[PDB]
């Protein structure tokens, strides 16, 4: 997961106040293209392509229905309670699959850098960044545990894939900084970081090359 | 004589049992500890001093094998093959063998089972006959029990004997010693694919062989086990649980009693009723008795043990019980959260059910003596091990087998790359694919499968392409990885034209996609390269 | 099993003249009879055998006969035995001599 940049609140949000309006009632085609400005068509918490994707709140309607129409609260999840059921990660699991957590213990994307709490093995794993105790490990643990991101085997997998297809390009620019000047070395690694702004488990695969 | 008796204080079985014979207390006890005597692992596990276990065989002229040389792990051996490889023909050829263990320790001088001629005997044998020799290990004082079947074509120029007195010696010291003391005995069975079968609800009313401790050896090597046997006798257990017989023995004493008592006062028309009810007691005390002096585990521990193995073992079975339901007696299961009866288990849950049952029970029958009857000792012999299980199963069965039959040699067969990558190579021996039947010797594989990929497995152990040859789409990545190099890493118009075709089949986040967008990048950066160098 | 010269005493005196048994016995000898030196059938098999696709049929019956020959060579003098083709025609007019309108 990223560190995203929350910028501009969208209009519809002023309109609907909570105790008054349910979300059934409010349009979500006008609240989508603000957070695909700010997600980049990918998922909030694995960083998969959003294709079935639905508005998620970080904190539930059930245990918090005064955050409900927050720009703050809202995010873009993969996975669909309507087209399909038993989706088994992010959004979907946080609810159902994941049983009791508190909500203060879990990253949120829009706030804190993911980077200093999670690291990205090239095996495909997520741990635990190097480093941490109490809470910042508790946090840690916590995100990983309630988003199902090493426990669904289809996210594992993929991820896992996706990093070892790039490990003989990762291998292989290492060996070329012997031969280059540091300005042109420093030019083809700027390119390979450049690419994966497009591509699906961004972060994995900035881990692999960083 | 003097010989006799410094190779049995050495700790030979067999000279210590000559002696034993001969004089017929303190050869007796030898013999006796020498099987009886273990000790428990760090791990809780009990464990014989003198462990059984089948070491080698050859087959000569033997269905498609012109001369076979397999060694035996002790604990696990899997033999893999293409079909028609004769994975089968060496667990039948081990299961007769073991056959004449089986009939000597059930009567003296009782025959196993012979080769045929008709399907045994190789097609092209120069020489017309067939042989069988296996080489069996129980502890240091008996290093080699050799044997030998064999059989001759019907032509007859010499009729060629089978060797199988070493079993019947080995045999005899195991029945003797039992008929005098009870001892735990070994477990011998053969699971192929004909345990496969459809269950009948009939549940047949109970005649009472089924409680026979040698019941146990009923055909074991047969193939199918007989898990209707299981149903009848778990069922008399559940009923003997329910009534204790002690009780029934003292209300049976006290009526005995009270009906003398009327006897003696003079009402003579009761007299038949009393002999009736003196017999029932006498009866019931006998096999209180019998009960109390074979030593065997109360049916309620039994009942459990059974239980345990099942569940644990099966995975998607929790519990198992009986139940009355209207005037009969229904076993029941937990099956995925569900209470169901066995006929309505899935052919997959219900196949290895049986394999698992069959075999708890029939080890409870023949180790009377341990705490756990489960760790006793035996050979085992599973055809197709993964036999219409999923994969997910597949990556548990083998550890679950091994988890509750510690002390059991178990030799499989399986065709699933899946099993084998929960193996160490040192437990697999492959048949070579292009071997027209002339192997000497089976071998382990090259490659280490235990924890490894399944792609590696297929490709290394099992000769099978990762992707389907027959199918255009398989060649696709390949043939954009030979464009490219071809074109020196540019992407051409022939080139372009394949990577939209691999995009508009698999998809935009396929593995195959990823792929070639690898190699355009790797390729781009090499050529770069490849420019500077060249300035 | 093949058939040995004293299963004529078997089940002679009790069990014998069962017409089932003489039926399956009866095809069984007309699918052999329908259609020579060891050596020389070795030969003919050897060559046959080098030829070998429609000649494939003849090379199994040629090979019958041969296994035939050798086990008629290495049967005991105690069993010695007319051929199938001489068994099968006097059987044949014993039954049309004896049975009374069978011809
Ligand atoms: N008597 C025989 N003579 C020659 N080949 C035989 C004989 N019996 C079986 N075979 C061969 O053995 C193979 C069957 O072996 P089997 O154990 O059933 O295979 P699998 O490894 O699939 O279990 C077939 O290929 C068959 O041609
Ligand atoms: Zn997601």
């Amino acid at each position: 997961m990223r560190e995203l940049a929350r910028l501009e609140r969208p209009e519809i949000l002023d309109q609907y106040i909570a105790g008054q309006n349910d979300w059934m009632e409010i349009d979500q085609s006008a609240v989508w293209p603000k957070l695909t400005e700010m997600q980049g068509g990918f998922c909030a918490y694995c960083e998969c392509r959003l294709n079935r994707c639905h508005i998620e709140h970080f904190r539930p309607r059930g245990k918090f229905p005064a955050l409900t129409f927050i720009w703050n609260n809202l995010f873009g999840s993969c996975g669909d309670s309507r087209k399909s059921g038993g989706w088994s990660r992010c959004g979907i699991y946080k609810d159902n699959g994941a049983g009791a957590y508190n909500a203060d213990d879990l990253i949120k994307p829009d706030e804190e850098n993911p980077d200093d709490y999670l690291l990205f093995l090239t095996t495909g794993e997520v741990v635990p960044a190097i480093g941490l105790t109490g809470r910042a490990l508790k946090k840690a643990q916590e995100t990983i545990r309630v988003f199902n991101l090493n426990g669904d085997i289809k996210l594992f997998g993929s991820r896992r894939t996706a990093v070892q297809a790039i490990m003989p390009n990762v291998e292989y620019l290492y060996t070329l900084l012997e031969e280059f000047d540091e300005d042109d070395w420093n030019e083809m690694l700027r390119d390979e970081l450049e690419k994966i702004e497009s591509d699906e488990y961004k972060t994995a695969l900035k881990h692999a090359w960083t | 004589t003097k010989q006799y008796e410094r190779k049995a204080k050495g700790g030979n079985l067999l000279s210590a049992f000559e002696l034993y014979q001969r004089n017929s207390g303190e050869w007796f006890e030898m013999c006796r500890d020498y099987i009886q005597d273990g000790h428990v692992d760090e791990s809780g596990i009990f464990r014989p001093d003198n462990a059984f276990y089948l070491r080698r065989l050859t087959l000569k002229d033997f269905r498609r094998f012109s001369l076979l040389e397999i060694k035996l792990e002790e604990d696990l051996t899997v033999i893999i093959g293409n079909n028609g490889k004769g994975k089968t023909s060496i667990l039948y050829a081990i299961a007769k063998t073991l056959s004449w263990f089986v009939a000597n320790i059930l009567k003296e001088g009782g025959s196993g089972q012979r080769l045929s001629e008709m399907t045994d005997i190789k097609n092209d044998a120069e020489d017309r006959y067939s042989d069988v020799s296996s080489t069996f290990f129980f502890g240091k004082g008996l290093k080699s029990v050799p044997i030998r079947l064999s059989r001759s074509a019907l032509g007859t120029a010499e009729r060629r004997d089978s060797e199988v007195k070493p079993a019947k010696d080995l045999a005899d010291i195991w029945r003797v010693i039992n008929e005098v003391n009870t001892i735990n005995l070994p477990t011998f069975a053969l699971y192929n694919v004909e345990r496969s079968q459809p269950f009948n609800r009939n549940i047949k009313d109970n005649t009472g062989r089924r409680e026979e401790r040698f019941d146990a050896y009923s055909q074991t090597l047969g193939g199918a086990g007989r898990f209707d046997h299981f149903v009848e006798w778990y069922i008399y257990l559940h009923k003997r649980t329910v009534s204790d017989i002690s009780s029934s023995i003292k209300e049976l004493e006290q009526q005995v009693n009270d009906l003398q008592r009327t006897v003696d006062g003079g009402m003579v028309s009761v007299k038949s009723l009393l002999e009736q009810m003196k017999f029932k007691l006498s009866e019931a005390i006998e096999r209180n008795d019998a009960a109390v002096s074979s030593r065997v585990l109360t049916e309620s521990v039994q009942k459990s043990i059974v239980e345990k193995a099942i569940c644990s073992v099966v995975p998607s079975i929790s519990n198992i019980w009986v139940e009355m339901i209207t005037g009969s007696d229904l076993v029941k299961v937990t099956n995925d959260g569900h209470d169901v009866t066995i006929d309505q288990l899935s052919d997959g849950q219900r196949v290895f059910l049986s394999l698992v049952a069959d075999l708890a029970r029939r080890m409870v029958m023949l180790n009377p003596l341990l705490e756990n009857p489960l760790e006793g000792r035996g050979i085992v012999l599973i055809d197709e091990i993964e036999l219409h299980l999923h994969p997910k199963w597949q990556q548990e069965v083998i550890l679950n087998l091994r988890s509750a039959f510690p002390n059991i040699q178990f030799i499989i067969t399986t065709h699933s790359p899946i099993v084998l990558s929960t193996i160490e190579k040192r437990c697999i021996r492959e048949f070579e694919p292009n071997d027209d039947g002339d192997q000497s010797f089976l071998d382990s594989p090259d490659m280490q499968t235990k924890g490894s990929e399944n792609a590696q497995i297929l490709e290394q152990v099992m000769n099978v392409h990762s992707t389907p040859p027959g199918i255009a789409e398989s060649h696709w990545l390949g043939n954009f990885e030979l464009l490219l190099l071809d074109n020196s890493g540019e992407l051409d118009n022939h080139s372009q034209v394949l990577y939209d075709q691999i995009k508009a089949h698999f998809g935009i986040d396929s593995i195959e996609l990823k792929k070639a967008d690898s190699l355009i990048r790797i390729n781009k950066m090499k050529n770069k390269l490849n420019k500077i160098r060249a300035e």
